[PDB]
RNA sequence: ACUAACCCCUAUACCUUCUGCAUAAUGAAUUAACUAGAAAUAACUUUGCAAGGAGAGCCAAAGCUAAGACCCCCGAAACC
RNA sequence: CAAACCUACCGAGCCUGGUGAUAGCUGGUUGUCCAAGAUAGAAUCUUAGUUCAACUUUAAAUUUGCCCACAGAACCCUCUAAAUCCCCUUGUAAAUUUAACUGUUAGUCCAAAGAGGAACAGCUCUUUGGACACUAGGAAAAAACCUUGUAGAGAGAGUA
RNA sequence: CUGCAUUAAAAAUUUCGGUUGGGGCGACCUCGGAGCAGAACCCAACCUCCGAGCAGUACAUGCUAAGACUUCACCAGUCAAAGCGAACACUCAAUUGAUCCAAUAACUUGACCAACGGAACAAGUUACCCUAGGGAUAACAGCGCAAUCCUAUU
């Protein structure tokens, strides 16, 4: 708990990179489909 | 000031702990465990074990003593059918008192 | 404590010790209570029983005690009527 | 970290939202009686029954006594509520009734135990003692008849055995005498036990009395398939029970197996087991009462062991276990100078190689 | 034990407690037995 | 740290000379007690002689 | 020499005892149990049973306790039990019914105070 | 602070999904494992470097077998992190005694008993 | 290392003091010579003898005798 | 009366002797090779030291030692915390006792939980773990971050 | 003149306990309870405080003795079956002080030694100062931090 947004562990920072969220992705955007 | 240490109050022998006669099982500055069967407790309410056997540790019913009025006023204050419940401590004898052996044939 | 004395070149005993402390012959010491006879009306019975006992020293005690006495002490001794006669030797010692 | 209980809590079935609603116990004696009602109740935790209680196995314990009598419950209640009624209607029974004077006969009603009450008491007491476990290994039975045995001593005096009772082996050197209702047709078998005389095999037991084919109430025509012997209770062995079983023959059996020599002086061929006799004939056998006395060692013991059955008497004595003591070290620390004597084996001096 | 499943079984404080009159109910009466009969005035 | 109490010494009366300490307060009688006296294996009474010191 | 089972200094009744005496006084009725310190019950004397009724006025009455009282006497005495052990609580000591109770044991030959164990 | 972990008994549910993913049998429980370190020591709590030592994987890349039980189970368990497990197969069955010689345990996680060095004629 | 001295690549002097010195903390221009771990109470190892050992004395309830093996240098302001 | 001067350093001259004065302080402490080897505390005119204890070393005797399945360790008080103690099996080879002493306990940084009149950081101080004062590789240079240890030669290879 | 006493005078020897940036003025040093330290034990400050340096009731508050616990050592402190002997291991969180020595026929007693593990008894000032050291420790300067402050936007 800092104001001074608490710069973070190496190994903390990978974890949050590695557990990003994905959207799903379709195969036509549907924009493009009749 | 507030310097002082720790009294190392606590459990000695936990449970299926096998014990002599005169050991200590825990010391306490309140009545956080009741002696049970074969346990006695002195002044400061520290538990030692007269028999010799193995430590148990159960939960029974608190019946308090008549002449113990501070208690007798709290159980008459219950609602009909509680029941108050405290951690009781046995130990459970090993070994016999004696036996019977041949010392002469007259 | 004197490792070699100025008139005879041998070490010196402490006499400290010997007025306070009693040794066995198979290596224990006997000493007695700090303040057993101090202050007695202050003290529950249970605590003035066990202050007026005799009790042993443990081994760094006993190893101090040696090195601040000198051979004479640590011989055996046939004393008549001794009253710690059968305390100079160890019975069914293990270990 | 939290965990469920396994069952439900002793206080949950109480609402707690009318507490000052609810009535309260008020008083001690209806907190105890809640105590030790719901003491017995059995709960999913550690209990101090679990440990010290005996355990009983799941199966029920088997009878073999004979079926329970019929009555009509209906016409004894009437007899029973019209008999007190009389009874409170005299002024006299009143009058000693509230003047704390009033007495009953102590013979009287011990007499209508014995037909009420006295083969349910009789068999809850002989399962105390343990007759149902070392004997039978296991059973129950009901003495529906009772059965009266006094000893006879001197010239007037007499020794009744009851149940569990002290009998010393001098009032018991003779043979004792069997009373008991009976019928003519009916043959019964009389069986004395030691339970705990036995002296080498310490599941067996010792046989003393054996009666057979008895004809009503009549003892002295009956076979006599054993000889009477006196208890013989070892001094220092403690104290020994000596049990008298009535047994009810539907048919005449041989004993033609079992008998013994007149007379049998050998413990060998007197030991002898209830079980795997009574299993060998429970076809045509049952019991029918129970009484038993408890015997200790007298003087009369040491006539029986030198001359009846010519051997030296045993003595017994109880032995503790030797204290125990940790382990000797070799700097016992503040520990008081008697703490080498606890460790000496000889009190005597010692002076080693000189 | 708190981490045991019979943890809180010695509680027993919580069955144990820790005017104006409702819209149903009122909140404070007071009955007065006067008598010059001491005995009376007590007994009812 | 006002010392209201005494400590007096406690004289067996039978002869056998037996003493022990006991505490009283100042503004007090002479204590006649009744103790146990080690020496004639029974309890005998005791009566104060001198005082030792207060406290 | 049999050990009895000392502690519970905490909680009421002890249980330093062989065999226990227990006097159970219900409305209707009075029930004197005696019963060892593992729970096997050895002897009883209840006024339900009908062996007593026929000659008693009431089962709720001091008449009442001396009649079982003299029966329990017997029946410790047939059953060879001499020693016993009583824990009542200070108001049915005090009731009067109760103490020539205890003179039912006296006369009857029970001792109400166990022998103390031989340690040694 | 931070402590030894209790890992959740959730964790080790085999379900329908990871068992044709991973070629398991609920039915046929492998009778043996193969623990490999492929984590350093270092940098790990102590209690951690005790149970690498008790299984014998000092040396990281050294294959060791081990019996699939609970004990052997709740040891694994702590150090999952640092080693890699397999199940064994033998094809051949059980070595015996003539070809206890002959075996070589390939990479892919059996034990075959009949080494040639020879080109399979197939 | 190289055919090749250099050119290529790699590499933050020594001692001491501190958690941590390439440290811009101390010491050293260089060479030669001189310059700093002294003791056997107990215990350990190895012989001799053995309920005795020791070349008066001393120790001994397997001990006694003998041997081996552990304890530094320079520097004050002062006092008489 | 400037605390001046008394043979070119007088708050008490100089020389010799006691004297190899003492110094818990500074500096120093000489041939080769191998092995074991780190951070609980208490007392102290004591925190620049010393003693006990802990840790560490050697030799000897003995048998259990670590890990840990259930069961078990409080109530008034639900930060209902992470977790500890105890502990059969199993994996393993250590552990306890006896004898003999030296040396260290003026530590640093990171992850986490905290404390310092109800201070988001910073400063100081506790607790758990790791690293450093022990090798190498990688983050630009890098004691404390990541990878990795048991030791040599090779102009081999697969990886972190 | 000598010896022994009492007053002065002039002198002799020795010392300046620690903690709180410094000084002034003050505060603290020993013991116990809750908070940190949430669940075996333990766990620190400049820590937040609250208290303690007694009293009461006994007069078997007698004598022996297994087995145990501990304020992280020692010293010290705590519980206790059983037996003897009596009746029919007191309350209270702390409520306290070692050795030597002194008194005492003996049993016993003697401390605000409170700097509370206590030296039998010793204060200030030095800018006239000295020695051995310390960036483990101040001022000068450097570096970390921006508590605050300034500016610039919403
Ligand atoms: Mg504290
Ligand atoms: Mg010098
Ligand atoms: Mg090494």
């Amino acid at each position: 708990v800092t104001r001074h947004r608490r710069v973070m562990h190496f190994q903390r920072q990978k974890l949050m990179a590695v557990t990003e969220y994905i959207p799903p992705k379709p195969a036509i955007h549907p924009s493009c489909l009749p | 000031g507030g310097k002082s240490s720790g009294r190392r109050q606590g459990i000695k022998k936990m449970e299926g702990h096998y014990v002599h006669a005169g050991n200590i099982i825990a010391t306490q500055r309140h009545f956080r465990w009741h002696p049970g069967a074969h346990v006695g407790v002195g002044k400061n309410k520290c538990l030692y074990a007269l028999e010799e056997g193995i430590v148990r540790y159960t939960k029974e019913v608190y019946v308090p003593h008549p002449r113990n009025t501070e208690a007798v006023d709290l159980i008459t204050r219950l609602p009909k059918g509680a029941v108050l419940y405290k951690t009781f401590v046995h130990v459970v004898p090993a070994k016999p008192e004696g036996t019977f052996k041949l010392v002469a044939m007259l | 404590l004197t490792y070699f004395s100025a008139r005879k070149g041998k070490r010196k005993t402490v006499k400290a010790v010997i007025d306070r402390f009693l040794r066995l012959h198979c290596g224990l010491w006997v000493r007695r209570k700090a303040g057993y006879k101090k202050k007695l009306w202050k003290k529950t019975p249970a605590r003035k029983k066990r202050l007026r006992e005799f009790v042993f020293c443990n081994k760094t005690q006993s190893k101090l005690l040696d090195k601040m006495t000198t051979s004479f002490w640590k011989r055996r001794n046939w004393y008549v009527d001794d009253p710690y006669q059968k305390y100079h030797d160890r019975t069914n010692l293990k270990v | 970290r939290r965990t469920p209980p396994l069952g439900p809590m002793p206080n949950s079935d109480i609402d707690l939202s009318n507490l000052e609603r609810l009535e309260k116990y008020r008083s001690f004696d209806r907190y105890r009686r809640r105590a030790e009602q719901e003491a017995q109740a059995p709960h999913w935790w550690r209990t101090y029954r679990e440990y010290f209680g005996e355990k009983t196995d799941p199966k029920e314990k088997i009878d073999i006594g004979l079926p329970p009598p019929k009555v009509s419950r209906t016409q004894q209640l009437l007899e029973r509520k019209q008999a007190i009624q009389e009874l409170r209607a005299n002024v006299e029974e009143e009058r000693a009734a509230r003047l704390r004077t009033a007495s009953v006969p102590l013979d009287a009603v011990r007499a209508e135990w014995e037909r009420t009450c006295g083969p349910y008491h009789k068999q809850r007491l002989a399962e105390y003692y343990g007759l149902y476990r070392d004997l039978f290994h296991g059973a129950t039975f009901v003495p529906r008849v009772p059965l009266h045995v006094a000893y006879a001593v001197g010239e007037d005096d007499l020794m009744p055995v009851y149940c569990g009772n002290e009998v010393t082996p001098t009032e018991a050197a003779q043979a004792p005498e069997v009373t008991y209702e009976a019928e003519e047709g009916s043959l019964w078998t009389l069986l004395l036990t030691s339970l705990d005389g036995h002296l080498l095999e310490p599941d067996a037991e010792y046989l003393h009395w054996l009666l057979t084919n008895i004809p009503g109430n009549r003892v002295a025509e009956g076979q006599v398939t054993c000889p009477y012997l006196p208890p013989f209770p070892a001094r220092g062995s403690g104290i020994h029970r000596l049990a008298f079983l009535l047994f009810k023959q539907d048919q005449p059996i041989d004993f033609s197996e079992d008998a013994r020599p007149s007379p049998c002086y050998q413990l060998a061929q007197r030991t002898f087991r209830t079980f795997d006799f009574y299993k060998k004939h429970q076809e045509t056998m049952t019991p029918a009462g129970l009484s038993f006395f408890q015997c200790r060692w007298d003087d009369s013991v040491t006539y029986i062991f030198h001359q009846l059955l010519d051997m030296r008497e045993p003595v017994f004595e109880f032995v503790r276990p030797p204290p125990y003591h940790p382990k000797q070290k070799r700097f016992p620390h503040r520990q008081p100078l008697r703490y080498l004597d606890r460790y000496r084996d000889s009190h005597e001096p010692t002076y080693g190689i000189y | 034990y708190k981490t045991k499943p019979t943890h809180g079984i010695g509680k027993y404080k919580h069955l144990i407690k820790a005017n104006l009159g409702t819209d149903y109910e009122y909140g404070v009466l007071n009955i007065h037995l006067t008598a010059y009969d001491m005995t009376l005035a007590e007994s009812y | 740290s006002k010392s209201k109490n005494i400590l007096v010494r406690m004289v067996s009366e039978a002869g056998t000379g037996f003493c022990f300490n006991t505490k009283r307060n100042r503004l007090r009688e002479k204590l006649t007690l009744l103790h146990y006296d080690p020496v004639v294996k029974q309890r005998v009474l005791f009566v104060e002689k001198k005082k030792i010191r207060s406290l | 020499v049999a050990r009895k089972e000392r502690g519970w200094r905490t909680v009421f009744p002890s249980r330093e005892f062989w065999h226990r005496l227990r006097v159970i006084r219900t409305q209707h009725h009075v029930e004197a149990l005696v019963e060892h310190q593992n729970g096997k019950v050895v002897v009883s004397a209840s006024t339900r049973e009908w062996a007593i009724k026929k000659h008693l006025y009431s089962t709720r009455n001091v008449v009442a306790c001396e009649s079982i009282g003299r029966v329990l006497a017997q029946r410790c005495l047939e059953a060879g039990i001499n020693f016993m052990v009583y824990q009542p609580t200070p108001w049915e000591a005090a009731s009067d019914s109760m103490k020539r109770l205890q003179s039912a044991m006296t006369e009857g030959g029970v001792v109400l105070r166990e022998p103390q164990r031989i340690y040694e | 602070k931070f402590t030894r972990s209790r890992i959740p008994e959730k964790v080790f549910q085999a379900s329908p999904e990871d068992h044709e993913k991973y070629g398991g049998d609920p039915q046929n429980p492998h009778k043996l494992h193969i623990v490999t370190r492929i984590k350093s020591t270092r940098r790990r709590p102590y209690w951690e470097k005790d149970i690498i030592k008790m299984l014998g994987l000092e040396k990281a890349h050294t294959p060791q077998v081990h019996k699939n039980i609970p004990s052997v189970n709740a040891k694994l368990k702590v150090v999952k992190h640092l080693i890699r497990i397999k199940p064994l197969k033998l094809p051949q069955g059980l070595p015996a005694e003539e070809n206890m010689s002959n075996t070589c345990l390939k990479s892919t996680g059996e034990l075959v008993v009949q080494w040639h060095l020879k080109p399979v004629e197939q």
